[PDB]
RNA sequence: CCUUCGAUAGCUCAGUUGGUAGAGCGGAGGACUGUAGAUCCUUAGGUCGCUGGUUCGAAUCCGGCUCGAAGGACCA
């Protein structure tokens, strides 16, 4: 398995180049949200010489992800002609050829293919929709060849078959004939026991020797369940979601906790009592208390920086674990 | 008898200007200096560590919202302020409370001090000379500030304001009991006339306190008067004590100022360079992948382009004005250091016309006051 | 071919119940000059997917198509 960096434009939200170079256990590859990436391919039409060096990291690895994992999924937006792209770019009719422009301008490493299928969020629509993504995947492939310098990205399949998990398994059958660099699940977006089950069967037929991606799922106990079906890559938004309403996350793998509360005001350690995390060494709890009362953005940096930190580590244990 | 903690090696020669060093238990200050305020500076979204990289050795703060909140008691049995913000260097407290609205949204001051008011009825705390003083104590600052009627006022209610201002200073001088370990900085205040502003520079000459400052000047006036009062203030004034500065920071007022003979100098979204001061939001060079500053040694200008810091400028609000603000820092310690490289060698007189030339180009576009200043100094362009 | 929902500032959505558009989030001009009386003021940026009808006036009422999500497979 593997985890991708939650990027807000280029670097981790409330993080600089400096602060977020000051996190430890960064991973090598960056996801940069193609919902956020539209006046960026405008400024990229011409920049000429890829994104890692618009954004100063060209050493890194940039994934080309469609849905921002703080907004997922709806009921249902995503067709096989464009993906409503819940971001800061991509929805007015982000056809085929706008895809193709985009990925030219930002020249991805791995740019992730159109989704398709929002029943997850019977049969006549579950074909429909397989035979519509197969023909989505075989245009994108055929329109990748068309230029040398593209040539040097990875396609990602999508698996999406309604309802009936027998047309779930009919669309992985298919979808894995193509050479793919990666799969995706879509409609699960955090999940229940009957998605669980569908996306076990799912996965239960896909090859081994390319990646499996999911979108919206991020709660500790989701991706514990989606490891456990086969899921390798996952998505790390619920940190943002934790400390934009300021809230600290509190899981020890080796929920969320509210600080405008006048409890803590009194205590002299910090968030995280006696660990080798960030929180431990940078400020005490008190110090995140008061800079909440008086609303400060510095409470907010830190908090950020110890909720990214915390979920990076969980995500390197686990790997560690399932690795060993 | 106050110590003297200035020492004075350089002096220019066709003026004012000097450079020397302060000496504080937890750190030294090369005047002249520039503190930014410190809650703007940690608010907008700079940390301490990428603060302190830039260079800066002296940080400023306000004791009255701290006495706000969490209170005086809980402050005082942390040690607070000090590892609190965790600044490491020199920080001067400010007393707060008499902004520029004055009496229009403050309480009227009693007999013992000043009264604040506060959303609730409890959390409103006594600001007295002997409570400042005690509070000050507890915060553990090098420079401590003394209770004064800053306004910003005309009138005799600058005549009772000056009388109450010298009372106060003498209640905290009889109150403060570490001379050694903490200073105490004077203020001088006297409206729009210089006369009773006179009699101040003698009364607070009489005494022998370790610091001056001057106040009250900034937002109520021109340019022009301003240097003529800060010209005359620091004339009077000896050379063995620090000289303070309020309502100030802008690259020109600094220079000449520094010209003058002062020795300290107290949201974002725009930037500094020098050429001059220019907002980022602009979108007129959006697509530019040049850095705003070549030669700046900030991480923003050396890493990052305006092209990424504009399409960056929202779209992560808190990145984008942390690095605004430390590059702002950044030009304001590197405009400091090379005024004050041009004070040890002697160039000022020519450099400071290279100053103008770096924004103006020109003696032309200069401003008048700048200009007048510079002639009565003694330095032509 | 058939049935139910869905398309709005860079973008999630309110408005969708007829008043020419707002908030979060993007982004515009300017102020950082002793910030907790709340990161502030000014304000750039929307042919509301397309077409057509209704009305004094349509993002809104009404039909369908291009692109559709969701149901029975134009065919299985
Ligand atoms: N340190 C200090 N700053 C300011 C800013 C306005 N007035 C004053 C003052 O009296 N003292």
């Amino acid at each position: 398995p593997g985890c991708l960096l939650y990027t807000r434009t280029g670097s981790a939200p409330h993080l600089t180049h400096q602060t977020l170079r000051n996190i430890h256990g960064v991973p090598g590859i960056a996801q940069l949200t193609l919902s956020s990436l539209a006046e960026h391919h405008e400024v990229l039409a011409e920049y000429k010489k890829g994104v890692g060096s618009f954004i100063g990291m060209p050493e890194s690895l940039f994934y080309c992800s469609l849905h921002d994992p703080v907004t997922p999924g709806p009921a249902g937006y995503v067709t096989s002609k464009s993906v409503s792209v819940w971001g800061f770019g991509g929805r007015v009719e982000m056809t085929v050829s706008k895809f193709m422009a985009i990925q030219e301008a930002l020249q991805p490493d791995w740019f992730q293919c159109l989704s398709d299928g929002e029943a997850s969020c019977s049969i006549k629509r579950a074909r429909k929709s397989v035979d519509r993504s197969l023909l989505f995947l075989d245009s994108c492939l055929r329109l990748q060849e068309e230029s040398e310098v593209l040539q040097k990205s990875v396609i990602i399949g999508v698996i999406e078959g309604g309802d009936v998990m027998e047309e779930r398994l009919r669309s992985a059958r298919e979808t894995a004939k193509r050479p793919v660099g990666g799969f995706l699940l879509d409609g699960f977006q955090g999940v229940t026991e009957t998605r669980l089950h569908l996306l076990s069967s799912v996965t239960a037929e896909l090859p081994e020797d390319k990646p499996r991606l999911i979108c919206g799922v991020s709660r500790p106990d989701e991706v514990l369940e989606c490891i456990e079906r086969g899921v390798d890559l996952f998505e790390s938004f619920f940190p943002y979601q934790v400390t934009e309403r300021g809230c600290a996350l509190t899981f020890t793998f080796d929920f969320e906790i509210n600080l405008k509360e006048k409890k803590y005001q009194e205590d002299f350690d910090p968030l995280v009592r006696g660990c080798s995390c960030y929180c431990c060494k940078n400020h005490t709890r008190a110090y995140i208390h008061h800079l909440l009362m008086t609303n400060e953005l510095l409470a907010g940096v830190l908090l950020m920086m110890h909720n990214f930190e915390h979920y990076f580590g969980f995500f390197c244990s686990i790997r560690e674990a399932l690795k060993n | 008898s106050a110590p003297r903690i200035m020492r004075l090696v350089a002096e220019c020669s066709r003026s004012g200007a000097r450079a020397g060093e302060l000496r504080l238990p937890h750190g030294t200050v090369a005047t002249p200096v520039f503190m930014p305020v410190g809650t703007q500076a940690t608010m907008k979204g700079i940390t301490t560590e990428q603060l302190d990289s830039l260079g800066c050795r002296i940080c400023l703060g306000n004791t009255y919202h701290l006495g706000l909140r969490p209170g005086p008691e809980l402050i005082r049995k942390a040690q607070g302020l000090h590892g609190f913000m965790n600044w490491p260097h020199n920080l001067l407290t400010d007393s707060g409370g008499f902004q520029m609205v004055s009496l229009f949204s403050l309480s009227e001051v009693t007999e013992e001090g000043v009264h604040f008011r506060s959303p609730y009825d409890g959390e409103e705390t006594l600001l007295s000379p002997e409570r400042s003083v005690e509070i000050q104590n507890a915060l553990g600052s090098d420079i401590i500030m003394q209770l004064d009627h800053v306004v910003s006022v005309t009138g005799p209610l600058v005549e009772e304001a000056m009388h109450r201002s010298v009372r106060w200073l003498d209640r905290c001088i009889a109150a403060h009991k570490h001379p050694d370990k903490q200073n105490l900085f004077a203020i001088i205040q006297g409206g729009l006339n210089a006369d009773l502003r006179t009699t101040c520079l003698k009364e607070m000459t009489k005494r022998d306190v370790p610091g001056f400052a001057i106040g009250g000047l900034s937002g109520g006036e021109s340019k022009a008067q301003f240097w003529k009062m800060v010209a005359l203030s620091t004339s009077m004034l000896p050379k063995d004590k620090p000289r303070y500065l309020m309502g100030v920071g802008y690259a020109t007022d600094l220079v000449v100022c520094v010209a003058l003979g002062c020795d300290m100098f107290d949201r974002f979204g725009s930037a500094l360079v020098p050429t001059g001061n220019l907002q980022l939001k602009k979108k007129q060079y959006a697509k530019d992948f040049s850095p705003i500053n070549p030669e700046c040694p900030c991480p923003t200008c050396q890493t990052h382009s305006r092209a990424f810091l504009h399409a960056l400028l929202h779209s992560d609000n808190t990145t984008a004005l942390h690095h605004l603000t430390v590059h702002n820092i950044a030009y304001q310690l590197q405009l400091l250091s090379a005024v004050r490289s041009s004070i040890l060698e002697q160039r000022f007189p020519d450099f400071v016309r290279n100053f103008m030339r770096t924004m103006y180009g020109d003696h032309s576009l200069c401003p008048a006051w700048a200009v007048e200043a510079l002639a009565s100094v003694g330095i032509m362009l």
